[PDB]
DNA sequence: TGCGAAATTCCATGACA
DNA sequence: ATTGTCATGGAATTTCGCA
DNA sequence: TGCGAAATTCCATGACA
DNA sequence: ATTGTCATGGAATTTCGCA
């Protein structure tokens, strides 16, 4: 404060003050002669009030707020005076974007046997159809193998409904799911645990996470949008031709039909694989077996130039969902508690729950 | 000779009329001759109309090469000939009057029975259960459940407790009440 | 075709069956015994439909088509006779997905002078704050200088009765805007030709075009919801405050304000730049002239690996902009008249209309 | 002593009333002193409430140090006094009763009575073309317009046809109809 | 043991609300 | 207390037919 | 004529419906 | 018959204070 100006007019020392400048009185107040001109010198107790005037106009970021306050003042290190301030504006935090990419993605393990894990999600609202509005898609993650049901609702009873069709067939170990209200009652969950089936569901509003079948509602919508072309939108006959056509079409990378993955021969169906005529079943189920296990893999992508990933204790702000107009895009900074991969952490958010919650819903807190 | 295959014949049948469930009274019976899979199919009649329906889901799934049926009036219709012709399905019959699929039609009514009573009504919500049930059943003649050998793997619902199949004394009892 | 297959048989050579192999009649159809076993051929008579059946299954592009038909066939130059059909596919043409990048995007030079050129823009709705829902937002292209006008509505009426408000000041060569109802109207053009104004429009849905207004338009926003924070979201009286504020922040890669662009000299508002005290205005405007002409222009970024570029002739396809649910994304093909400069073409649609459009909205139709 | 500035002092008064036009009936009149640059605003009554809502569009663009004016109540009143506190703006007043500013505001009385002859109350749609008749026109002491010296370019509405300012016979007996 | 052209593989692009 | 995916069609690379 | 640290510049990231 | 932009805050690079 007023002290450690006092020294410097009378020409003594002081760290942070190059000595070789010409400081003086003037006005009643403490200048200094800098290459760029005269700088009046706040005293330390009036520089957290200066700092914070100069990001109030217009809340601006580093550089643009040091302009302003250079515009008129110098002291020693103003920019760490500045970032100090940026860093405890609750509404910059809260409203800005983040300049940092999440971390390459993982490509987690495929399923090793058709039946261990089902990726389930709805397409909808569609077109009025018959009075159906929505389409359960079940896509199973070893084969690809996929089973449409038409719905009214995005409902748990039509879930239940549809589920006690397929699993007629067979009983997966695991179903995955985003957290839509269908999937995270109390019923389904009933459900579920009446079959020995355990329920696994993605980070909220992540829809990569289960990527698989939102990748398979592409192909279903693209399809059905081919086929309705010039006609009007009635869907839901075509449902049933969408999925056996999809089931047997083959993907370029695999070689392979999710229904030869899944069955390992061709039902009677156009241009049937003939490969395995003279095979036992048997031996057909052995080569099958061979083929599960030897299919492509993608892997892991090098990382951008500026991602960021997530250490234990890093403050971090969840994305807030769905933001009302004029209002921020974050959050409030809150902790991480675990890292489960580099891709997804578990935060404590001032609350404070336990949330567990993707990166790419995450930026990092600026100015730490 | 090639050898046997799943989808190179799917025997199918009814059975019923059942006593009502949900309004249904029937059940299409549909079974994979190589791998003895079965699939099951609540019908309102045995009429070429619910064949078609019920098959019709089926057939989004797989397409036999062959339909073998009894003469049921429901199978020799040529509507239910000009469906399979659309689909390039072969329809084959058994002369009117007169192995691995006998044997699975038998433990289906056997295993149905078993199951309407004490609740002969609630049949409906119970086929899920019994095809799981049917298909994920040991095979004496070979090594295999018709689910190993659809898909080339092991069940997560094994059925260990191979279950009596057989009438209780009290289910004999009970089911001579039902008749009266 | 019967003919072709004739002299097949009897051994004699054909260009495109290679003559290793052995060809038989077996069936009543000619087949051949190749590596991946034995494969019919079909005449060349019966080849287009054989692939419009496999393509039709689910309209799969090249390799999951020709997977198909390779099942049970063998012919020469089987791919070719593919992508002929391809090509001929109106559904697949109108509803894939492009895989080519556009070409990189072109920067414009500066406006040389403030009031050569506005750029104008509608922000909203936005929630009701005494009746009004909308913005207008003006931006000057070479300052960066920004006027806020609250509306009722995003009307011609709305926008002349601003724009009158605005003119007083002065008055620009050129405004440019998007083609908004408001602006497209002949009530605006006679607005403007009465002033000697010229009206320029970008083409349609690419606002990129007129980036400056719409990068404002984020700014103006940003700002706003942070002073709201924790408020009701009350925004007409701090129209002005944003205008004020936003003026007067500096570009960090510019080193100046929109204000200082403007007028040479801040006006009395907080940490006014007094770098030119001494400078008679004269000499002030001096180092002005200077000062806009030297200003940071970005250059023409690297072209991604895969982008594509238009050619006169060349077969195109509009993105159709509002997409009903279930139909095509892509308008029928049509051809590039003329290319105005690697990023903009004129079109001919078909009806057949001229249309100036963004390369950003057209892929080039595949297969030729 | 540091040279004159744009923004150094804003010459401000009003001019009224006028004949009813759109409900307005007086004119704020804005003069920025260096540059003689024009701003006018429309109000419907010499206040200090019409001050601060017209300056506050004017000050939301620029600021002055200093707004001069005479003792008018509307800029004398307490209210001004504190807004013009708040946004760090000298209050400056000459005397009671007693160049380029006085010029200026001549010249906009002068043409606004040119044009309120014919049409006495089509004056707020003219307010617009009155200011860059006004900014762009010739000053004889500096070589420059305001325009010229406020953005530091040439204008896109040169007024290069310099007009009579004054009455033609027509106007003044049109006028004196007027007040009759 | 090397050529021209066909086949196959590679892979950026974009879309799943 | 969890995790992107994969059809697509030009381009790049490999293999084929032949010698 | 070279060091450590501060200042400045660089620039990928994301959002404008 | 037209065309992306630019605040942002860590990182990279340059300049400063001193010797
Ligand atoms: C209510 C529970 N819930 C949460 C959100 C609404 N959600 C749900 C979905 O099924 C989807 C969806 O399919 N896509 C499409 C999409 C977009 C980008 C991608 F990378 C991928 Cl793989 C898919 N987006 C969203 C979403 O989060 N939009 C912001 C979404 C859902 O059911
Ligand atoms: C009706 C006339 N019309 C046409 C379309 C509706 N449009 C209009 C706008 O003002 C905007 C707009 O601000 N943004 C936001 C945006 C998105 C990406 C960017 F790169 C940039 Cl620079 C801006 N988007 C669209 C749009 O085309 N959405 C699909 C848009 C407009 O007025
Ligand atoms: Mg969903
Ligand atoms: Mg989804
Ligand atoms: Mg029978
Ligand atoms: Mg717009
Ligand atoms: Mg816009
Ligand atoms: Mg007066
Ligand atoms: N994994
Ligand atoms: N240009
Ligand atoms: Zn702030
Ligand atoms: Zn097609």
């Amino acid at each position: 404060l007023d002290a450690e100006l006092d020294q410097l007019l009378q020409g003594h020392y002081i760290k942070g003050y190059p000595k070789q400048y010409t400081y003086f009185l003037e006005d009643g107040k403490v200048k200094v002669s800098r290459p760029e001109g005269v700088k009046i010198i706040p005293p330390q107790s009036d520089r957290q009030k200066i700092v914070l005037q100069a990001h109030n106009l217009a809340h601006t970021g580093r550089e643009a707020t040091l302009l302003k306050i250079a515009n008129l003042y110098w002291w020693p290190n103003m920019r760490k005076d500045v970032v100090k301030q940026l860093g405890r504006c609750q509404q910059c935090l809260i409203t800005n974007a983040s300049n940092k990419a999440s971390g390459p993605i993982l490509r987690p393990d495929r399923p090793q046997k058709p039946f261990d894990k089902f990726f389930i999600d709805y397409i909808g609202p569609l077109p009025p159809s018959q009075g159906y509005l929505y389409v359960l898609v079940v896509v199973d993650g070893m084969t690809g193998f996929t089973w449409l049901y038409p719905t009214k609702a995005p409902s748990t009873s039509a879930t239940v409904k549809s589920l006690n069709v397929l699993t007629s067939i067979a009983i997966p170990k695991v179903i995955h799911s985003d957290q839509g209200a269908a999937f995270t009652s109390s019923t389904f969950a009933e459900w579920a645990k009446e079959r020995g089936i355990h329920l696994e569901f993605s980070t909220p509003y992540h829809p990569q996470s289960h990527g698989k079948v939102e990748r398979k509602n592409s192909d279903i919508k693209r399809l059905l949008t081919k086929l309705l072309v010039g006609r009007p939108t009635k869907w839901y006959d075509l449902l049933p031709v969408v999925q056996l056509a999809l089931n047997n079409t083959y993907s370029p990378v695999l070689k392979y039909t999710p229904h030869q993955l899944l069955f390992g021969i061709d039902s009677n169906t156009p241009f049937a694989n003939q490969d395995t005529l003279d095979l036992t079943r048997e031996e057909e189920l052995s080569l099958l077996q061979e083929i599960r296990t030897s299919l492509y893999h993608p892997s892991t992508p090098p990382a951008s130039s500026r991602s960021w990933s997530p250490v234990v204790g890093q403050l971090v702000q969840e994305r807030v969902a769905r933001p009302a107009s004029l209002r921020p895009r974050w959050h409030k900074p809150s902790t991480v508690l675990k890292v489960l991969n580099p891709r997804t952490v578990v935060i404590l958010d001032h609350l404070g729950n336990n949330r567990t919650v993707s990166i790419d819903n995450l930026k990092p807190t600026s100015h730490q | 000779d090639r050898p046997q295959k799943p989808f190179d014949k799917f025997f199918i049948d009814y059975i019923g009329p059942l006593p009502p469930s949900q309004g249904y009274l029937y059940v299409l019976v549909v079974v994979d001759g190589m791998t003895g899979f079965t699939w099951l199919y609540p019908t309102k009649a045995p009429s070429t109309s619910a064949t078609v329906k019920s098959l019709n889901v089926l057939t989004s799934i797989a397409i036999p090469k062959v339909i073998h049926s009894d003469q049921g009036a429901a199978f020799t219709s040529s509507t239910f000939a000009e469906w399979a012709k659309e689909r390039g399905i072969h329809l084959e019959f058994s002369t009117p009057y007169h192995g691995k699929v006998e044997r699975k039609n038998s433990d289906i009514k056997r295993l149905l029975t078993k199951l309407l009573v004490g609740r002969p009504t609630k049949w409906y919500d119970l086929l899920p259960v019994v095809q799981l049930a049917l298909n994920n059943t040991y095979s004496p003649v070979l090594k295999y459940t018709p689910h190993q050998l659809l898909f080339g793997i092991d069940s997560n619902t094994p059925f260990a407790n191979q279950d009596t199949l057989d009438l209780t004394r009290e289910e004999e009892l009970s089911l001579l009440q039902e008749i009266r």
